[PDB]
């Protein structure tokens, strides 16, 4: 889920059903969204939606997510320090 | 509205 | 998946992330679907997943004879008896 | 097992 630090926040969450081009993280103002979509035709239809508020002193230009081999996504930022 | 790169990891 | 087999079919799916108030099973014709949806708006949080399946029936099924069931380790079986001699 | 209920409609 989503955990607020001192300086920084992050967002971890199980995707191990979904390859990477089925999925997308976008940061809308103070909003983190991640989608994951899977579909193939005898028909099988997968999504998720994810919608996490985060604090007003986060760059959304420092905010970075990564994908792990386990399946687990990360999406995480600095807060504006010193 | 920020697209994310998602890396490898 | 979906097992054609002898007298019968069976579907046989994983939905141990899903409630069974948060399931649909749904037979129209000659098709049935299945659906589980979640949401919950947790301060921040909001979550949603679903899934959606369909599969074809045999002809030879009566679509009113199948019927559902849900195991307690989060298995959805549907089946139904193909007509027998 | 629980019976599920099935949607005709």
């Amino acid at each position: 889920g989503m955990r607020l630090e001192k300086d920084r926040f992050s967002v971890n969450l199980d995707v191990k059903h979904f390859s990477p081009e089925e999925l997308k993280v976008k940061v809308l103002g103070d909003v983190i969204e991640v989608h994951g979509k899977h579909e193939e035709r005898g028909f099988i239809s997968r999504c998720f939606h994810r919608k996490y508020r985060i604090p007003a002193d986060v760059d959304p230009l420092t905010i970075t997510s990564s994908l792990s081999s386990d399946g687990v996504l990360t999406v995480n930022g600095p807060r504006k320090q010193v | 509205e920020r697209t994310i790169p998602i890396t490898r990891e």
